[PDB]
RNA sequence: UACAGUGAAACUGCGAAGGCUCAUUAAAUCAGUUAUCGUUUAUUUGAUAGUUCCAUGGUAUAACUGUGGUAAUUCUAGAGCUAAUACAUGCUAAUCUCGACCCUUUGGAAGAGAUGUAUUUAUUAGAUCAAUGUCUUCGGACUCUUUGAUGAAAUAACUUUUCGAAUCGCAUGGCCUUGUGCUGGCGAUGGUUCAUUCAAAUUUCUGCCCUAUCAACUUUCGAUGGUAGGAUAGUGGCCUACCAUGGUUUCAACGGGUAACGGGGAAUAAGGGUUCGAUUCCGGAGAGGGAGCCUGAGAAACGG
C-alpha cells in the first residue's frame, strides 16, 4: 500500500499516511512525518514530529508550513536551523528519495521544470513550475520544459536554464525515474517515445517520456550539486 | 510500446537463488572468518526451543538491530504471529537438529534451475564461449 | 456549398496553421469550405497521440473508416496473427480517400460516438 | 432527456444483454424548459456547488446586434418562422436558439436617426423592413444555459439566405 | 445608480421635443446664472457651484451621446454653456495655486469645452449658429494662448473644435471673424509638430475651398493666407509625412496648384515635393503617384527654371519610363512630365515618346529603327526606352539587342562617361538576367558578347539554342579558361537560367554539372571571388531549402568539392558559419 | 448599583467520513496509460481590485415572562417586550502618461488623454529593418546574400450586477494643523480572477478459457453519419426534426462455462512450502416494496 519512493520499510506499522493537497503530486511527494521521522530520524513517532512541526524548526521552501502531511516533493530546498540542516531532496538510481545535503550557498535557490506559458488575462507573461511558482516578468523565450531559477526569498526568475540540445537533464518518469547523462540522442517524435536520450558508464541508451523530463544544467557544469560513492 | 515504471523489475528480490548447500559451501571456502556467538547464548528456551537456526539468528540480528535503529518494541498481532511464529516454532522443531537445519535435504527445489547454470550469459554462440573463456 | 439551414457560416473566412508536421492545404486556408471540424482550421483542438494506416469503407460523408495492422511477436503460440482495427474519421478537404489511401490522423475532442480523430495527411 | 452516457443504447456493433447500472448524479438529464413570450421570468438552478444556471422561460428583452455596426439594442420578440430541428417549433412558436424571430426595430430606427439625421451603401431587402419596422434576427445565446435572449439581426446575406428556404 | 444613470440617458429619447425642450429648460437654469454672467462675465461662484455648472455639461455630453440627433438645442443653452465655460476659466486664472480644487475646474473646463463642442460636431448642419459673436469672444479669450498649447499628435479639444469649425462651408464666419487658420498653420508649422499636423492641414485644405466659395472678401484674405500656410508649412507635410496617405498630399497639391502658382522659389519646392513621392520612396498608391506626377508638370508647365528644374523632371523621368507601369498610364504620367520639363533634352524625352508610345502596334518598332538611326546624346529617355524594350517585353526584342549593340559601340566612341553608364548597364543586366527572362536574358547574353566583342567565340559557340553540346562547349571553354565576381555570377546564374531546374528536357544533371564547374572554377579565385564563392554557395543552401531537394543537393555536394580542395591546398578562415551549415545539415538528417 | 467565577435546557463550529444479505458480470468488471484549449473542483499552495451636482442606517423575533388546550411526542394556540458580523437600507483623497516652452543641473510647469470587475452579442491589434558584405565612387539605394527581432483583448450593449474591509494582534512611535489636529511603521484573516494540489466524470491504446453444432451480425430503447435545437460540468445521436444506407466480422463480429466461494499480476513474499502459503474487488443493488422531490466541493444519501 506504501510507495516505493519513501524507502518505507515494511517495519513500519499498518497504515501509511496519504499526503494532503500541496504543491506537489501524490506519487512524487514524500510528507514531513515520513520525512523526519523514519527517514534521517529527527523524530521517532507522530506525536514528537507534530511536537517539532509546532514547535516550528522546519523552513521548507523558505517559510514554516506546519502540517505532518504537507507534500514537500522534488528539490523542495529543506532547511531547518539547528545545526543548519540543509537538504535538497532528488531521486536516487531506483527511484527512491535520496536527500543530498547542501550549504547555505545551494539553499538560497532552486530551480523549477516549466509546465505552461499563456496568456491569460491583462497580456502578462506566464510562467508555473511544480510547485506553482506563478513568477512575473521574464523573457519571451521560456519554452515548453524550460527551466527557471527561484530566488528562495523573492520568487523572481533569477537564472534561465533552457530545455533544448546539450544540457544536462532530468527524467521523473518512465521505467527510469532519476538517471543522469544526458548524450547519446535527440529522438523527438510527435508525442510519444520522445526524448532525449540518456547514457551510462558505458554509454547505454535509454527511453523515456517527454513531460516526464527536466534539464538541471549542462554537461560538465551543474552548480545544483550531486551526491558520490 | 511505452514505458511504465516497475519495483518488481528494478527490486532486491534476491531470494529466489539463495540456497543453503551454496551458502554453505561459499562460507566453507570463504577464508573470512564468519562472527559466532559465545557457545551458550545461542540456545533458547532454557532448551526448550532448539539451539537456533541461522535464519533465525540472522532474522533475530535484523529485529534487534532495527530495534536498536529506529526505538521501537514490537506487538502481539495475532493473525501474524497465530501464522507465523507457531509455523516457524513447528517447522523448527520438525527440522532443525542441534541448530543446524535438514530439510533442505528433504524438499524438492532443483539447485541447478536456478541457482547454477547462467541464464543472460548463456553463452548461446560457439564464438562467445570462446571469447568468455579467453 | 449551402444545403442545410440555420445560417451556415464561419465560427471567429478565419484560418489557422495547425502544424506539429501537418501541414494545411490552402484551399482549407482561404476556400469557399465551411472548414467546421478540420483540424487545420476548424473549431476543434488537436492534441493527444497519432495513428497511421490504410482504409476500408468511405461511404457516407464525413465517414473515413481506417484500418489499422500492428506488427507483434508473440510467444505464446510461437507465431503471428495478422492485426486488423477499425474506426470512423471525419473529413478534411486535402485528397479524398478511396479504398486504401493510408492516412496518418490524430487524438482530439469527440464527434460522434465513436470517433477521436480527424485527417491531417495523406498519401 | 433521463442520462448521458452509451450504455444504454448500443455501440456500432449491436451488442445485446446489458443490464449495466442503476442512474447516477451526473447524468442529471434535466428537464427541457423551453423559453416562450411573455415577461421575464427566469428559473435559478442549481448543480456542481455554488453553479447556478439561468434557464430562460419567458424573457421578452431582446438584446440583438446591428450587425453591420455591432451595436446591441434592447426590443422586444413576435414569433419564429423557421427552425426545422423540430417541425412543431414552428407552429408552437417556441423561443431557444439559432431562431429567427421578427422584431418591431424602433430602437435601431431611432439610432440610425440619431448619428445619420435621415429617415427612410445598404440593402433595399433591409430598406423595406427599415420603413415597415418589423425585422428578422436570429437568438445565438442560450435561454436554456446563459439564461438571456442575445442575437443579431438579419441584412442582406443573411436574409436572403433564410429567404431562399422560406 | 450610475448604470442607473445610463439607463436614465437611455430611455430619456421616448418622450416628444417639446418635453425635451421644457427638460433641458429645466435642466439649464438650475446653474445658469444669466443674470450674472449672461451678459459679459460671471460675477460669484464656488466649489459648489463649480461643480453644479460641471455636471451640467456632464449631462449635456451624456445627452449629446445619446441625442446626437437635435440634443434640444437652445439660445438659453448655448449662454448657460457659455457662463458656465467662463465661470471656469475665471476661477482655474484668478484663483491661486492649491492645484486642488484648481485640477478639478481645469478638468471641468476641458470636459465642459468638450460638452459644448459635441454640439458642432453632432448638429453641425443643422444648428445654423446666427448669434456666434459672444461665444467667438470668449473663445479667443480662453484659447488666445493656445499657439502651440494645444498642439500635439493628441491634443484635441480646440484642434477638434477648431475642426468643426473649419470642415464646413458656412461654419467659418468665427474663422473669418478674427482668426483660426492662425492657430491652425501655427501648429501645423511648428519645428517638430506632430503626427495630428497631417489632421491640422486636413482642416485647412477642408476650409480653404470654403474660403474659395464663400462671397466674402475676408474669405478671399483667408484663401490668401492658405495658400501662404500651404507655401509656409511644405516641411510639415514631409516630416509628418511617415504614414501611408501620400494621396492627401497629392490632393492638396492639386487643389493649391489650380487655386495658384507664385513663384520659381514656390515651384522648386513644389517640383522637389511632387518629386519626393517619386525620388524618396516606392511605397505610394497607383493614382496617388500618377497625380502627383502630373501636378509636378503642372507646376513645372507654371513657373519652371532651365537646368536644374528639368533635371528634377528628367531624373523623374528616367526613373518611370523604364518603370513603365499601370498600363500606361504612369508612363503617360513620364511623358507628360518629359514633353513639360521644357529643355533640348526634354524634346529629345517628348520625341522618343512620341514615335515610340503610338498605341500597342509597330509604332515602337518604327521608333526603334528610327532611334538607331537618328540617336541622340542626351540619351537619358533613350536608355530608358532602350533598357525597357530589353526587359520582359513583347515587340522590339532584337531591335533593342541591336539598339544596345550600337549603344556600346557609342560607348567605345565617347570612352568615360559613356563607360560610366556602362557600370548602370551592368547593374542593370545582371538584374534582368536573374529573373525568369527567355528573350530579355538571352538579349543581355548578347550585350555581354557585345560588350566582350576565345571568350566571344565559346559565347557565340554557346548562343546557339541547342543546348546539349552546346552547354557542354560552354562546360568544356569555362574548364579552358578555368586551366570575375559578378561576371562569374552572371555566367553561372544564366547556366541556372537556362537550366533552372524545369522538368521537361533530360541532360539537366549534366547542365547542373556545367553550372557547378563553372563556380568551381571561380571558386579557384580565394582572393577576389571568395564573396563570390560564400554568395554562390550559400545561394545553393538556399536552393536547398526553397521546395527542391533533389537538384541542389548535388549542387551543394559540388559545391564542397572546391572548398575541400582550397582547405587541402591550406593543409584562417571563417569557420563559424561551416559549423552551423554542418549543424543545418544535421538539422535536415533526422527530420 | 450597565458585563464579571461554578453554572441544569437551546443554537452554533464539528462529530458518526464507510458497514448486511441476495441472484451469478468474461478485457464492457478491473488495472496500467494518453488527454480534457471537451471539463466540475470546497481544501493545500503561488500570484493577483481606482466611474460620488442641491462623526455611522429601519423593524422582526428567539431565548425571557404570562395565559391556556391535549390521553400524548424536540405536539401546540393567543399576549408582551428585548439586541445581534440575523433581515435589510445606507456615510466613504485627488493619483496614471505624451511632455510647446526650459536652463544646465535640485531640471518639470502649460495644453491634452485619464482611470475596475462579472453575465451573455460583433470588427478585430494579435510585413518591416540593424551590420560583419554584393558595388566600394574609402561616400550610400540596401534585405536576393551572412545572421538577428514585435510578429503570418481594444472598442458598441444587455444584467433586478458584486466589491474597493465594520476581523485580530505586535508596537507611543513620528510630525506642532495647538488636540486622538494628521495618527502612522509591521504582520495573519479578508476579497475578484487565474494557476496548482486533490478528487470526479467522459476519452485513444494495452491485459491467458474454449470458441463456427454460435457465420453472419447490427436498423424489432437510433442501427451508422451530417446539420441544428435541447440539456449536461461540458464534447458527444445523450433525446428530437430532416436527410444518407450505413458500421463490424473468418485477420474470428455477435453469441454459449466451470474448478467468474473462483478469477483476473490485485499484491506481501516468506533464505527450500516448488501452483497450500499475504492482500484490492466476486457482479450490482437495498435500507419493507417500486414511484416523485430536495440537500451538499462531492449524494440520484445507510442517517431528509
Amino acid at each position: 500500500a506504501a510507495p516505493h519512493h519513501w524507502l518505507l520499510d515494511k517495519l513500519s506499522g499498518c497504515y501509511a499516511p496519504r499526503p494532503s493537497a500541496g504543491p506537489h503530486k501524490l506519487r512524487e511527494s514524500l510528507p514531513l512525518i515520513v520525512f523526519l521521522r523514519n527517514r534521517l530520524k529527527y523524530a521517532l513517532n507522530g506525536r514528537e514530529v507534530k511536537a517539532i512541526l509546532m514547535q516550528r524548526h522546519v523552513k521548507v521552501d523558505g517559510k514554516v508550513r506546519t502540517d505532518t502531511t504537507y507534500p514537500a516533493g522534488f528539490m523542495d530546498v529543506i532547511t531547518l536551523d539547528a545545526t543548519n540542516e540543509n537538504f535538497r531532496l532528488v531521486y536516487d538510481v531506483k527511484g527512491r528519495f535520496a536527500v543530498h545535503r547542501i550549504t547555505d550557498e545551494e539553499a538560497s535557490y532552486k530551480l523549477g521544470k516549466v509546465k505552461k506559458v499563456q496568456l491569460g488575462k491583462k497580456g502578462v507573461p506566464y510562467v508555473v513550475t511544480h510547485d506553482g511558482r506563478t513568477i512575473r516578468y521574464p523573457d519571451p523565450n521560456i519554452k515548453v520544459n524550460d527551466t527557471v531559477k527561484i530566488d528562495l526569498a523573492s520568487g523572481k526568475i533569477t537564472d534561465f536554464i533552457k530545455f533544448d540540445a546539450g544540457k544536462l537533464v532530468y527524467v521523473t518518469g518512465g521505467r527510469n525515474l532519476g538517471r543522469i547523462g544526458t548524450i547519446v540522442h535527440k529522438e523527438r517524435h510527435d508525442g510519444g517515445f520522445d526524448l532525449v536520450h540518456i547514457k551510462d558508464s558505458l554509454d547505454n541508451t535509454f527511453v523515456t517520456r517527454l513531460n516526464n523530463v527536466f534539464v538541471i544544467g549542462e554537461q560538465g557544469k551543474p552548480y545544483i550539486s550531486l551526491p558520490k560513492g | 510500446f511505452e514505458d511504465r515504471f516497475d519495483a518488481r523489475e528494478h527490486k532486491d528480490r534476491s531470494n529466489k537463488s539463495r540456497m543453503q548447500a551454496m551458502e554453505e559451501y561459499i562460507r566453507e571456502s570463504s577464508d573470512q572468518p564468519d562472527w559466532s556467538a559465545s557457545i551458550g547464548a545461542d540456545i533458547v528456551n532454557h532448551g526448550r526451543g532448539g539451539i537456533k537456526s541461522l535464519r533465525d539468528t540472522e532474522k533475530e540480528r535484523r529485529v534487534t538491530s532495527f530495534e536498536e535503529d529506529n526505538f521501537t518494541r514490537l506487538n502481539i498481532t495475532n493473525k501474524a504471529e497465530k501464522r507465523k511464529q507457531k509455523q516457524r516454532e513447528r517447522n523448527a522443531r520438525m527440522n532443525v537438529i542441534g541448530g543446524e537445519d535438514f530439510g533442505i535435504f528433504s524438499s524438492k527445489r532443483k539447485l541447478e534451475d536456478s541457482t547454477s547454470r547462467r541464464g543472460a550469459k548463456k553463452t548461446r554462440s560457439a564464438w562467445d564461449r570462446a571469447q568468455r573463456r579467453l | 456549398q449551402s444545403e442545410r439551414a440555420f445560417q451556415k457560416q464561419p465560427h471567429i473566412r478565419w484560418y489557422k496553421n495547425a502544424g506539429l508536421g501537418f501541414k494545411t492545404p490552402k484551399t482549407a486556408i482561404e476556400g469557399s469550405y465551411i472548414d467546421k471540424k478540420c483540424p487545420f482550421t476548424g473549431l476543434v483542438s488537436i492534441r493527444g497521440k497519432i495513428l497511421t494506416g490504410t482504409v476500408v469503407s468511405t461511404k457516407m460523408h464525413r465517414t473515413i473508416v481506417i484500418r489499422r495492422a500492428y506488427l507483434h511477436y508473440i510467444p505464446k503460440y510461437n507465431r503471428y496473427e495478422k492485426r486488423h482495427k477499425n474506426v470512423p474519421v471525419h473529413v478534411s478537404p486535402a485528397f479524398r480517400v478511396q479504398v486504401g489511401d493510408i492516412v496518418t490522423v490524430g487524438q482530439c475532442r469527440p464527434i460522434s460516438k465513436t470517433v477521436r480523430f480527424n485527417v491531417v495527411k495523406v498519401s | 432527456g433521463i442520462s448521458r452516457d452509451s450504455r444504454h443504447k448500443r455501440s456500432a456493433t449491436g451488442a445485446k444483454r446489458a443490464q449495466f447500472r442503476k442512474k447516477r448524479k451526473f447524468e442529471l438529464g434535466r428537464q427541457p424548459a423551453n423559453t416562450k413570450i411573455g415577461a421575464k421570468r427566469i428559473h435559478s438552478v442549481r448543480t456542481r456547488g455554488g453553479n447556478k444556471k439561468y434557464r430562460a422561460l419567458r424573457i421578452e428583452t431582446g438584446n440583438f446586434s446591428w450587425a453591420s455596426e455591432g451595436i446591441s439594442k434592447k426590443t422586444r420578440i413576435a414569433g419564429v418562422v423557421y427552425h426545422p430541428s423540430n417541425n412543431e417549433l414552428v407552429r408552437t412558436n417556441t423561443l431557444t436558439k439559432a431562431a429567427i424571430v421578427q422584431i418591431d426595430a424602433t430602437p435601431f430606427r431611432q439610432w440610425f436617426e440619431a448619428h445619420y439625421g435621415q429617415t427612410l451603401k445598404i440593402e433595399s431587402s433591409v430598406e423595406s423592413q427599415f420603413s415597415a419596422g418589423r425585422l428578422y434576427a436570429c437568438i445565438s445565446s442560450r435561454p436554456g444555459q446563459s439564461g438571456r435572449c442575445d442575437g443579431y439581426i438579419l441584412e442582406g446575406e443573411e436574409l436572403a439566405f433564410y429567404l431562399r428556404r422560406l | 445608480n450610475g448604470s442607473q444613470s445610463i439607463k436614465a440617458e437611455d430611455e430619456k429619447v421616448v418622450m416628444p421635443y417639446v418635453l425635451r425642450i421644457f427638460f433641458g429648460r429645466a435642466q439649464v437654469p438650475p446653474t445658469s446664472g444669466q443674470k450674472r454672467s449672461r451678459k459679459i462675465a460671471v460675477i460669484s461662484v464656488l466649489p459648489n457651484f463649480k461643480k453644479p455648472y460641471i455636471n451640467d455639461f456632464l449631462s449635456l455630453a451624456s445627452e449629446r451621446l445619446d441625442y446626437n440627433y437635435f440634443f434640444g438645442n437652445s439660445h438659453q443653452i448655448n449662454s448657460s454653456k457659455a457662463t458656465l465655460k467662463t465661470i471656469r476659466r475665471m476661477t482655474g486664472f484668478v484663483n491661486i495655486v492649491n492645484s486642488t480644487l484648481s485640477v478639478l475646474r481645469t478638468n471641468f473646463p476641458l470636459h465642459t469645452n468638450s460638452v459644448l463642442q459635441p454640439l458642432i460636431y453632432s448638429i453641425a448642419m443643422a444648428y445654423y449658429v446666427l448669434d456666434t459673436e459672444s461665444t467667438e469672444e470668449v473663445h479667443l479669450r480662453k484659447m488666445a494662448s493656445n499657439l502651440r498649447q494645444q498642439g500635439l499628435k493628441c491634443l484635441s479639444s480646440v484642434f477638434e473644435f477648431v475642426g468643426n469649425t473649419f470642415d464646413w462651408s458656412t461654419s467659418m464666419e468665427d474663422i473669418y471673424a478674427v482668426v483660426v487658420k492662425p492657430r491652425i498653420s501655427h501648429f501645423s508649422d511648428e519645428n517638430l509638430q506632430q503626427p495630428s499636423s497631417l489632421l491640422r492641414l486636413f482642416l485647412y485644405w477642408a476650409h480653404n475651398p470654403s474660403l474659395y466659395q464663400f462671397l466674402y472678401y475676408d474669405e478671399f484674405a483667408t484663401a490668401t493666407a492658405l495658400m501662404d500656410t500651404i507655401s509656409n508649412q511644405h516641411v510639415k507635410e514631409a516630416v509628418i509625412g511617415p504614414i501611408i496617405e501620400a494621396a492627401d498630399s497629392i490632393i492638396r497639391n492639386p487643389v493649391n496648384d489650380d487655386h495658384y502658382v507664385d513663384l520659381v522659389t514656390l515651384i522648386c519646392t513644389s517640383c522637389l515635393k511632387i518629386l519626393p513621392s517619386l525620388y524618396v520612396k516606392l511605397s505610394d498608391s497607383n493614382s496617388i503617384s500618377t497625380f502627383l506626377n502630373l501636378l509636378v508638370s503642372i507646376t513645372e508647365m507654371g513657373f519652371i527654371q532651365d537646368d536644374h528644374v528639368r533635371s528634377r523632371l528628367i531624373s523623374s523621368l528616367i526613373s518611370i519610363l523604364k518603370g513603365k507601369l499601370k498600363k500606361l498610364q504612369e508612363n503617360d504620367t513620364q511623358k507628360i512630365l518629359k514633353i513639360l520639363k521644357l529643355i533640348v533634352f526634354n524634346y529629345n524625352c517628348s520625341w522618343s515618346d512620341i514615335e515610340e508610345l503610338y498605341t500597342t502596334i509597330s509604332s515602337l518598332f518604327k521608333t526603334f529603327d528610327e532611334r538607331n538611326l537618328r540617336v541622340s546624346l542626351t540619351e537619358l529617355f533613350i536608355e530608358l526606352g532602350r533598357k525597357v524594350p530589353e526587359l520582359e517585353s513583347i515587340s522590339k526584342l532584337v531591335a533593342d539587342l541591336n539598339s544596345y549593340s550600337s549603344s556600346r559601340m557609342h560607348e567605345y566612341d565617347f570612352p568615360d562617361f559613356i563607360n560610366e553608364k556602362p557600370n548602370l548597364n551592368e547593374a542593370s543586366k545582371s538584374i534582368s538576367m536573374l529573373k525568369d527572362i527567355l528573350l530579355p536574358n538571352i538579349r543581355i547574353g548578347l550585350r555581354d558578347s557585345l560588350e566582350e566583342v576565345v571568350l566571344s567565340y565559346m559565347v557565340k559557340n554557346t548562343k546557339y539554342f541547342t543546348d546539349f553540346e552546346d552547354m557542354a562547349i560552354l562546360l568544356y571553354n569555362g574548364d579552358e579558361e578555368a586551366d570575375r565576381r559578378q561576371r562569374a555570377i552572371k555566367r553561372l546564374g544564366e547556366h541556372a537560367h537556362q537550366l533552372k531546374d524545369n522538368s521537361i528536357s533530360h541532360y539537366l544533371i549534366p547542365m547542373i554539372e556545367h553550372y557547378v564547374f563553372s563556380d568551381d572554377e571561380r571558386y579557384r579565385n580565394i582572393g577576389n571571388e571568395t564573396q563570390i564563392a560564400i554568395g554562390g554557395l550559400a545561394q545553393h543552401m538556399s536552393w536547398n531549402q526553397y521546395k527542391a531537394l533533389l537538384r541542389r543537393y548535388i549542387s551543394m555536394l559540388k559545391t564542397k568539392p572546391n572548398q575541400m580542395k582550397q582547405a587541402v591546398q591550406l593543409i584562417t578562415l571563417r569557420i563559424v558559419r561551416d559549423g552551423a551549415e554542418s549543424k543545418l545539415t544535421l538539422s535536415k538528417f533526422p527530420s
